C-alpha cells in the first residue's frame, strides 16, 4: 500500500543479489522430503 | 547392553574443555604483558582480551552438548 | 527435539519480520 | 450510551452492547486506542523511570507461565491433598 | 537495628493505628446495624436489585468480598500446622 | 524433562511462533519530534555509537549494506536478551531459522563478488605471493575452506545457548536437591555468579556474528 | 489518615476465619487414617 | 507544531503497582486494606498448589536480583545522561 | 550391541576438538602483544588474525563432523 | 553390572580438569615476568591474575559438576 | 563382533588430528609478532609461514587417512 | 564383573597430572627468565613463584585423592 | 577375538604423532621471529630448523612403526 | 575377567607422564634464553633449572609408581 | 581372553609418548632465538640443549619400555 513506495529503492537497487533465496528452499525442501520418507518408512 | 556403553561415551566426551581452559589461560596471560608494555589503551586491550576470551569459550562450548545428547 | 521437520513457519515469519518490520523502523532516524 | 464501559449503568449493559458498535471499529481500532492510551501517558513524558517498561515485561512473564501449567502440574506436583 | 528503630516503632506507632482501627474485633452494638445493612441488600434483591447503577460501586463490592474470601484460605493453613 | 523449553514450538492450539519472534519490534518507537523522550535518545545515541565502529572501512559499495547490518544485529541482541525470562522462548535456539539467515547473505557476498571483480575474485584462492611449489596442494585448501563458513556460522549460534540454558537448569535443580539433605548455600551462590557470564555472553555472539559477516563482505567489495 | 471501616465486613472477616480453621482441623482429621491406610495398601 | 510534552506520567508503588489502584479502595478497604489482599493471594496460591516450586524458581529469583541491583545502583546517571545530550543539540542550534 | 559400540567410538571421537581451543588462544594472545608493541599496523594485524581463527578452526569441526557421521 | 560400568565412566570424566592445571601455572608465571620489567602496578596486575585464574578454575568446577553428575 | 572393533578403532584413531590445531595457532601467531619489527620483510616470512603451516595440516591429514582406513 | 568393571576408571583417574606437570614446569621457566631481567626484584619474585607452585600442585593432587577413594 | 584386539591396539596408538605438529609449529614459528630480529643468519637459523624437524619427524616415525608392528 | 582389567588399568595410567615430558623442555630452553642476555649470573640460574627438572620428574615418577602399584 | 587384554593395553601405553616431540621443538625453538642474540656465544648453548634433548628422549624411553615389559 503506502509502505512499498518507502523502501522502493532498497529493494530494486541493492538486494538484487540477496534475492537469491532459492538455494535455502531448494535445501529445506529436500530435507523436508527425505525426512517425510523416513516416518513413511517406519 | 546400551546404557554402559553410553555412560562410558559420554565419560569419554566430557574431556574436550582442557582446550578451551588452556586457551583462555593464554590469553588473559598475554593481556598482562601486554599492559605492562604501557599504561595507557589498557581499554582497548581489555577489550581485545574479553573477544578472545568469549571466542575461546564458544569454541569449546559445543563439546558438552554432545554429553547431554548421548546422556538423553 | 530442535529437529522435527516443521521449519516452514519459522522461517517464513523469520524473513517477514527481519526484511519488513526492522529496516523500516530503523530506516527514521538522524545523524 | 456512548460513555465508557465504566461509566454505563447495569441495566444499560444490553443498551452498551448495541453501543458497541465502531468500539472494536473492525477489532483493530480498540488495539489502535489501546496501545496510544498507556504509551502516552507512562512513556512520552519529558521524563519518564523504569516503571515505563516493567510492566510490559512482567506481563509477558505471567503470559509464558499461563502456557506452561499443563507439564507442571502434571508431575511437578509435590503432595497430594 | 536502626532499621527496626524506623520501621517497627512506626509499626507500633503509625501502622498500629492504621490497623488496630479498622483490624479489630467489633463491637456487640453493631449488629444491629449490620441487621439493617442486611435488610438493605434484601429490599434491592427482591426488586430494583442492580436499579442501573454503576459498573464501579460493583467492583468495589467484589473486591471487598474477595477479601472476605481470603482469610478462610489462611483459616485452612492455621488448622494445617 | 530437560528438552522441553527447546522441543516446544510455542504449543498452543493454533502455533504463535510468529507472535512470539515479532514480539521484540515492539520496543523502539519511532521518532516524530526534532525533539523527543529519553527512552529514544538513548536508542538512537546508540545505534549512532555502533554504527561508526563497524562500517567505517568499505569504501562506497559496502555503506550501501549499513541498513541491513544494523537491523540485523540489533535484532538478534533483542531476540538474545529476551531470553533471560524465566519461563521464555528463544527463537535462536531453533536451527531452522540460523540456517534460514546464514545460507542468504553468504550466496549473496559469493556471487556479487563473482559479478564485477572476477578476475580477482577467482585469485582469491591462490594466496597471494609465492607458495614456494606446493600449489595443488593448498588450492584444493582453500577452496574447502570456503563452504565450511555458513554451517559454523550456524551451529555455534545453535550450540551455545542451548548449553547455557542447560548448566542453569542443572544447578537450579541440583541447588533444589540439597534442600532437602544439608544446608549449602554455596549453589545459589554458583547460579548468581554464572548469571552474570550468560548476561553479557549474548551480546558477544552478536558482535561476532555480525563481524565475521562484515569480514567477509569487504574482501568481494 | 486512618479511616474506620463498616462494622458489618469486619464481623464477617473473624468468622470466616474461625469457620475456615474449624473445617481444616476437621479435614485433617478425615484424612489423617485413610492416607496411612493407602500407603499401607500400596506395600 | 506538536505541542510540549507533559513533565511527568504516572505514579506507581513498589515500581509494579500504580497508586489508582490504591486510590480506588480507599473509602472501603482503608489506608492498609489492599496489602491484606496482595497477601492473602499470595498464600492462596501457593496452598493450593496452583503454583508449583521447581528448578526454574530459583533462577527466577536470581534473574529478579541481577536487575534490581543495576537499577538501584545506577537508575540517576542514566537518567541525567539523558538530558545532557538533548541540552548541547538545543545549545548548538540556538548558536 | 553394535549400536552400543556406535555409541561408544562416537563418545570417544569427540575428544580431538581440544586442539582448537589451544591454537585460538594462541592466535589471540600474539595480536594483542603484538599491537601494543606497534600500533599502527592495525588492518594488517587483524586480518591475519581473522586468516589464523578462519583456518584453525577447520580441524576441530573436522573431528565433530565425523563423530556425527559415525554415529549415525 | 549397572554400578560398575558406571564407575569407569565416572572415572574417565574427572581427566577435564586436568587441562585446568596448565593455565593457572601460564597466567601466574606471565605475572612474575610482566611485573619484573615494571616494578610499579602491582595491584592492577594482582586483580588480572586473581580474575584469570578464577575463570579458569571455573571452567574446571564444570567438568568436576559433570563428573558428579554422571555418578548419579 | 567385528564392526564393534572397526567403529572403536575408527573412534580411538580420529583423536591424532588434534596437534594440527596448535600448530597451526603458533605459527600464525609468530607471524604477527614478526610483522611488526620489519614490516618492510613481510615478502619472505610468508613464505616460511604457508610451509609450516602445510606441513603440520599434512600431518593431521595422514592421520585423518589411517583412520579412514581402518574404518573401511 | 564388578572387580572388572573397577581398576579401569581407577587407571584413566590417575591420567589428569599432565597439567600439573605441564605448570610446574612453565612457572620456574618464567621465574628464570624474569629474574635474569632485573637481579634487583628476587625475594618477590621467589614468593610468587612459590604460590604459584603450591597452588598448581595442590589442583594437580586432586585427580589422585579422586583415584585413591574409587580405588578404596 | 584377536581381530577387536589388533583393531584397539592399532588404533589407540596412532594416536603419538599430536606431539610431532606441535613440535614442528614450535620450529617454524622460532625461525621466523628469530630471522626477523637479526637477518644475514640464515644458514645457522635453517640449519637448526632442519634438524629440529628431523628430530621430531624421527619420533613420530617410531610411533608409526609400533603401530605396523602390533597391525601385524 | 580380572586380568584384563589389571592389563588395561596399568595401559591407561601410563599415559600420566606426558606432562612432565613437555614441561621437562621448557625449563632447560628457559635457561638458555635467559643466560643469552646476562652471562654473567651463569651460577645462579642453574639452581632454579634443577629444581623445576627435579620436581617435573617427581610427578612424572609418581605416576610411574601407581602404574606398578597397579600392575601388581 | 587374555591375549585381547594384552594386546590393547600395549597398544594403550606408547600414547604417553608425545611429550618428548613436543618438547623437543620448544627445546631447539629457544636456540634459534637464543643465538639470534650474541652469536658468539654459541659453544655454552648448544650443550645445554644437548642435556634437555637427552633428558627429555631419557623420559620418553622410560615411558616406553614398560609397553615391551607388558607385552612379554
Amino acid at each position: 500500500q503506502f509502505q512499498f513506495t518507502g523502501i522502493k529503492k532498497y529493494f530494486n537497487s541493492y538486494t538484487l543479489t540477496g534475492r537469491m533465496n532459492c538455494v535455502l528452499a531448494t535445501y529445506g525442501g529436500i530435507a523436508l522430503l527425505v525426512l517425510y520418507f523416513k516416518l513413511r518408512s517406519k | 547392553i546400551d546404557t554402559a556403553a553410553k555412560f562410558i561415551g559420554a565419560g569419554a566426551a566430557t574431556v574436550g574443555v582442557a582446550g578451551s581452559g588452556a586457551g583462555i589461560g593464554t590469553v588473559f596471560g598475554s593481556l598482562i604483558i601486554g599492559y605492562a608494555r604501557n599504561p595507557s589503551l589498557k581499554q582497548q586491550l581489555f577489550s581485545y582480551a574479553i573477544l578472545g576470551f568469549a571466542l575461546s569459550e564458544a569454541m569449546g562450548l559445543f563439546c558438552l552438548m554432545v554429553a547431554f545428547l548421548i546422556l538423553f | 527435539q530442535l529437529d522435527t521437520s516443521t521449519w516452514f513457519i519459522t522461517i517464513t515469519s523469520m524473513i517477514m519480520t527481519l526484511f519488513i518490520l526492522f529496516q523500516l523502523k530503523i530506516s527514521n532516524y538522524s545523524y | 450510551k456512548d460513555r465508557r464501559l465504566l461509566e454505563v449503568k447495569l441495566g444499560e449493559l444490553p443498551s452498551w452492547i448495541l453501543m458497541r458498535d465502531f468500539t472494536p471499529s473492525g477489532i483493530a481500532g480498540a488495539f489502535q486506542r489501546g496501545y496510544y492510551r498507556y504509551y502516552n501517558k507512562y512513556v512520552n513524558v519529558k521524563k519518564g523511570s523504569v516503571a515505563g517498561l516493567s510492566m510490559v515485561l512482567a506481563a509477558y512473564v505471567v503470559f509464558n507461565y499461563c502456557r506452561s501449567y499443563k507439564e507442571l502440574k502434571h508431575e511437578r506436583l509435590r503432595k497430594y491433598h | 537495628v536502626n532499621a527496626a528503630v524506623t520501621y517497627s516503632k512506626p509499626r507500633l506507632a503509625t501502622f498500629w493505628h492504621y490497623a488496630k482501627v479498622e483490624l479489630v474485633p467489633p463491637t456487640p452494638a453493631e449488629i444491629p446495624t449490620a441487621i439493617q445493612s442486611l435488610k438493605k441488600i434484601v429490599n434491592s434483591a427482591q426488586t430494583g436489585s442492580f436499579k442501573q447503577l454503576t459498573v464501579k460501586e460493583a467492583l468495589l463490592n467484589g473486591l471487598v468480598a474477595t477479601e472476605v474470601l481470603m482469610w478462610f484460605y489462611v483459616g485452612e493453613i492455621i488448622a494445617r500446622a | 524433562n530437560l528438552f522441553a523449553s527447546f522441543i516446544a514450538p510455542t504449543m498452543m492450539g493454533l502455533p504463535i511462533v510468529t507472535l512470539i519472534i515479532m514480539f521484540p519490534s515492539l520496543l523502539f518507537p519511532t521518532p516524530k519530534r526534532l525533539i523527543n523522550n529519553r527512552t529514544i535518545s538513548i536508542q538512537q545515541w546508540l545505534i549512532q555509537l555502533t554504527s561508526k565502529q563497524m562500517m567505517a572501512i568499505h569504501n562506497q559499495k559496502g555503506q550501501t549494506w549499513s541498513l541491513m547490518l544494523m537491523s540485523l544485529i540489533m535484532f538478534i541482541g533483542s531476540t538474545n536478551i529476551l531470553g533471560l525470562l524465566p519461563h521464555s522462548f528463544t527463537p535462536t535456539t531453533q536451527l531452522s531459522m540460523n540456517l534460514g539467515m546464514a545460507i542468504p547473505l553468504w550466496s549473496a557476498t559469493v556471487f556479487t563478488g563473482f559479478r564485477y571483480k572476477t578476475k580477482t575474485s577467482l585469485a582469491h584462492f591462490l594466496p597471494q605471493g609465492t607458495p614456494a611449489l606446493l600449489i595443488p596442494m593448498l588450492v584444493i585448501i582453500e577452496t574447502i575452506s570456503l563452504f565450511i563458513q555458513p554451517v559454523a556460522l550456524a551451529v555455534r549460534l545453535t550450540a551455545n545457548i542451548t548449553a547455557g540454558h542447560l548448566l542453569i537448569h542443572l544447578i537450579g535443580g541440583a541447588t533444589l536437591a540439597l534442600l532437602n539433605i544439608n544446608t549449602m548455600t554455596a549453589f545459589i551462590t554458583f547460579t548468581i555468579l554464572i548469571l552474570l557470564t550468560i548476561l553479557e555472553f549474548a551480546v558477544a555472539l552478536i558482535q561476532a556474528y555480525v563481524f565475521t559477516l562484515l569480514v567477509s563482505l569487504y574482501l568481494h567489495d | 489518615p486512618p479511616v474506620q471501616v463498616s462494622p458489618l465486613i469486619k464481623l464477617g472477616r473473624y468468622s470466616a476465619l474461625f469457620l475456615g480453621v474449624a473445617y481444616g482441623a476437621k479435614r485433617y482429621n478425615y484424612l489423617k487414617p485413610r492416607a496411612e491406610e493407602e500407603r499401607r495398601i500400596a506395600a | 507544531p506538536v505541542p510540549p510534552l507533559p513533565e511527568h506520567g504516572g505514579k506507581v508503588r513498589l515500581g509494579l503497582i500504580p497508586e489508582e489502584f490504591f486510590q480506588f479502595l480507599y473509602p472501603k478497604t482503608g489506608v492498609t486494606g489492599p496489602y491484606v489482599l496482595g497477601t492473602g493471594l499470595i498464600l492462596y496460591l501457593l496452598s493450593k498448589e496452583i503454583y508449583v516450586i521447581t528448578a526454574e524458581t530459583f533462577s527466577a529469583i536470581s534473574t529478579i536480583g541481577v536487575l534490581v541491583y543495576i537499577v538501584k545502583k545506577y537508575g540517576a546517571s542514566i537518567g541525567a545522561f539523558a538530558d545532557k545530550l538533548n541540552e548541547q543539540k538545543i545549545a548548538q542550534l540556538e548558536e
